[PDB]
C-alpha cells in the first residue's frame, strides 16, 4: 500500500532553517510527484511545492527564495529544506503523493515545526489512580498526566495501543510557556487493579518514551 | 501541425513515441484517467528527451508506463509556441508479442495440416518454395487442423495475433515453423 | 488561483445530506479533489476529476461541477463524518487549496460521566499537586465545572480542554486541573469536582478526602 512518512526537528530557531525527510513506498519516486504542504495552527494548507517523477521542481513563489526539494530515489526519500524560518512558519509540514498531473491520492502523517526560541523540555508523566478501584456500572476509570513539555506534540497510548475504545485524549493547553495534557482510559472494574494498566507518553521532540503503570492507594 | 504517434511494447513495460518535422521539447500530461472528448494544453506538465534517428523521426521513451492513464502530449517551440495536442491511453497501442512454439504436424490417417502455438490469430502457410505462395486462414478462439493439397509436401507456417476487440496493432508473423509427417 | 469556500461550519444530523461548495476565481475545468480531515489526523481524499470516487470512498458521497462552481454532497450522514472538508484545485500554479467547511453533527443531549483524581505521588515528591476531573461523554458542548476545597469554591490555578466530537457516538468530553502547590494542598483535606450541565438541574458531585497510608 502506498505510504509517506516524514520525520522533522519539532523545534526551529528563528533564522535557522527547516529540513524534513519523506519516506515512501509503495510506489516509485520516478513514476509520480511529490509535492510539500503546509497547514498553520488555524489557518488554510498552503503548497509549498513538488518534485515531478522526471524530476523537475516546481515552488510556489511566496517561498522560492528559500526553499529547495530534492531526493534519493534509491532511498525512497525526498527532502525539504526551508531557509531563514520565523514564527510564522509554525505549521504542520506533510508530503504528498501525485497520481499523474491530476490530483493528489495520498498524504503523510504530518510533523509538527514550532519556530521559537524556546528550549524543548520533556514532560512530567504522572499516573492518575482513583481514591480506590471502587467501581460505577462495572467500570473504573485511571488516567495519565502529561504535564511542561514544549512543543507540541506528546502521543498517549494504553496497555501499547492494546487499549483503544475507552480512552480520552483531551487537547493540550498553555500553564506558562509549556504545554500540559491529559488522558482518561475506562475498563471493567473485574480488571484493574487486577490487571496492569499502563499508559504510554512519547515526546519525539526530546526523543522521550516514558511507561508509567497505574497503581492503586491501598496500604 | 506536428504528429506524434505511439506504440507500446508487447512486455508492457514502455511506449515509445515518434514525431518529425527554433528549439523543439515534447511535453506531456498525465490524467488520473483517460482522454477527454477533446485534447487540450494544460499548464502542469512535463518534459521527454527524445532523440533524432537515421530515419528523420524523434523517437521518445516513456517506461514505465502507466497503461491506463491518458498522456497527451505537444511540440514546445521557441516567445514559445505548442502544437496540436493528441492524447493517448497506452494500453490501447500494444503490439502484442508474436505466438511462440509454433508446431506444424500432418497426421497422415487423419489427412490434415495440424497448428498449434483475449486474442484473434491470423495463419499463414504455404509450399515452402522461394518467395512462398500463402493462404490465410483466421481463428476467433489454441490450434487448427486445415487441409491442404499435397500430404507429403512441406509447409512453411506463421501466426500472428492482435486483440480479440481489434484495438492495437498486430503482431510480428511469428518465425516459421516447418511441419514433419 | 483562489479557492472559496463559504460555509465556515456546517451543522446536520446522523441520516441527513449536506452540501459542501467551493468557487474558483478562474477555470479549473474539472481539476478539482475533495478531502475529509478528521480530528488529530491527515488529509484523506474522497474525490478527484471533480466528481470520481477515491479507492474505498462509499457511494454516499458524490461530486458535482465544472469551470468554477463545486460541490461535494454527502448523503446519509455518519458519525465518522466528523471532519474538516476542503477542496484542492490542481489545474495550475500554484496549487490552492478551499480554507475548509467543518462538519458538526446533533445528537440528543447526553449527561457527563464524572471522575476525580488527587494527585500523583511522582507529582507531589516534584514540589506540585494537581487535582483532575474527567467530564466524558456528554452532549451539548456547554457545561460547567467548579472546583471545592473545604467547600470553599477555587477557580484560580484551573486549566479546561474539550475534545472534538467523538467519531462514534459525537459527545464531547472535558478534562479540568486544578494545579496547587504541594504546601497547599496538604492544608486541606476535602477536595471537589462538580459539573453543572443542561441535562441535569442537579449538579454531579465527584469528592474525595487526602489521606495518606
Ligand atoms: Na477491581
Amino acid at each position: 500500500e502506498v505510504k509517506l512518512l516524514e520525520s522533522g526537528p519539532g523545534l526551529v530557531a528563528p533564522s535557522e532553517s527547516l529540513s524534513i525527510t519523506c519516506t515512501i513506498s509503495g510506489f516509485s519516486l520516478t513514476d509520480d510527484g511529490v509535492s510539500w504542504i503546509r497547514q498553520p495552527p488555524g489557518k488554510g494548507l498552503e503548497w509549498l511545492g513538488v518534485i515531478w517523477g522526471g524530476g523537475s521542481t516546481y515552488f510556489n513563489s511566496l517561498f522560492k527564495s528559500r526553499l529547495s526539494i530534492t531526493r534519493d530515489n534509491s532511498k525512497s526519500q525526498v527532502f525539504l529544506e526551508m531557509d531563514s524560518l520565523q514564527t510564522d512558519d509554525t505549521a504542520m509540514y506533510y508530503c504528498a503523493k501525485h497520481d499523474g498531473h491530476e490530483t493528489m491520492d495520498y498524504w503523510g502523517q504530518g510533523t509538527s515545526v514550532t519556530v521559537s526560541s524556546s528550549k524543548t523540555t520533556p514532560p512530567s508523566v504522572y499516573p492518575l489512580a482513583p481514591g480506590s478501584a471502587a467501581q460505577t456500572n462495572s467500570m473504573v476509570t485511571l488516567g495519565c498526566l502529561v504535564k511542561g513539555y514544549f512543543p507540541e506534540p506528546v502521543t498517549v497510548t494504553w496497555n501499547s495501543g492494546s487499549l483503544s475504545s475507552g480512552v480520552h485524549t483531551f487537547p493540550a493547553v498553555l500553564q506558562s510557556d509549556l504545554y500540559t495534557l491529559s488522558s482518561s482510559v475506562t475498563v471493567p472494574s473485574s480488571t484493574w487493579p487486577s490487571e496492569t494498566v499502563t499508559c504510554n507518553v512519547a515526546h519525539p521532540a526530546s526523543s522521550t518514551k516514558v511507561d508509567k503503570k497505574i497503581v492503586p492507594r491501598d496500604c | 501541425n506536428i504528429n506524434i504517434s505511439c506504440e507500446t511494447d508487447g512486455y508492457l513495460t514502455k511506449m515509445t513515441c515518434r514525431w518529425s518535422t527554433s528549439t523543439l521539447q515534447l511535453r506531456y500530461h498525465r490524467s488520473s484517467l483517460y482522454c477527454s472528448d477533446i485534447p487540450s494544453i494544460h499548464p502542469i506538465s512535463e518534459p521527454k528527451d527524445c532523440y533524432l534517428q537515421s530515419d528523420g523521426f524523434y523517437e521518445c521513451i516513456f517506461q514505465p508506463i502507466f497503461l491506463l492513464s491518458g498522456y497527451t502530449m505537444w511540440i514546445r517551440i521557441n516567445g514559445s509556441l505548442d502544437s496540436p495536442p493528441t492524447c493517448v491511453l497506452p494500453d490501447s497501442v500494444v503490439k502484442p508479442l508474436p505466438p511462440s512454439s509454433v508446431k506444424a504436424e500432418i497426421t497422415i490417417n487423419i489427412g490434415l495440416l495440424k497448428i498449434s502455438w483475449n486474442l484473434q490469430f491470423q495463419i499463414r502457410y504455404g509450399l515452402s518454395g522461394k518467395e512462398v505462395q500463402w493462404k490465410m486462414y483466421e481463428v476467433y478462439d489454441k490450434s487448427v487442423s486445415l487441409p491442404v493439397p499435397d500430404l507429403c509436401a512441406v509447409y512453411a507456417v506463421q501466426v500472428r495475433c492482435k486483440r480479440l476487440d481489434g484495438l492495437g496493432y498486430w503482431s510480428n508473423w511469428s518465425n516459421p515453423a516447418y511441419t514433419v509427417v | 488561483i483562489v479557492m472559496t469556500q463559504s460555509p465556515k461550519f456546517m451543522s446536520t444530523s446522523i441520516g441527513d445530506r449536506v452540501n459542501i461548495t467551493c468557487k474558483a476565481t478562474q477555470n479549473v475545468r474539472t481539476a478539482v479533489t475533495w478531502y475529509q480531515q478528521k480530528p488529530g489526523q491527515s488529509p484523506q481524499a474522497l474525490i478527484f476529476l471533480a466528481s470520481n470516487r477515491h479507492t474505498g470512498v462509499p457511494a454516499r458521497f458524490t461530486g458535482s461541477g465544472s469551470g468554477t462552481d463545486f460541490t461535494l454532497t454527502i448523503n446519509n450522514v455518519k458519525s465518522e463524518d466528523l471532519a474538516d472538508y476542503f477542496c484542492l484545485q490542481h489545474w495550475n500554479y500554484p496549487l490552492t487549496f478551499g480554507s475548509g467547511t467543518k462538519l458538526e453533527i446533533k445528537r440528543a443531549d447526553a449527561a457527563p460521566t464524572v471522575s476525580i483524581f488527587p494527585p500523583s505521588s511522582e507529582q507531589l515528591t516534584s514540589g506540585g499537586a494537581s487535582v483532575v476531573c474527567f467530564l466524558n461523554n456528554f452532549y451539548p458542548k456547554d457545561i460547567n465545572v467548579k472546583w471545592k476545597i473545604d467547600g470553599s469554591e477555587r477557580q484560580n490555578g484551573v486549566l479546561n480542554s474539550w475534545t472534538d466530537q467523538d467519531s462514534k457516538d459525537s459527545t464531547y468530553s472535558m478534562s479540568s486541573t486544578l494545579t496547587l502547590t504541594k504546601d497547599e494542598y496538604e492544608r486541606h483535606n476535602s477536595y471537589t469536582c462538580e459539573a453543572t450541565h443542561k441535562t441535569s438541574t442537579s449538579p454531579i458531585v465527584k469528592s474525595f478526602n487526602r489521606n495518606e497510608c
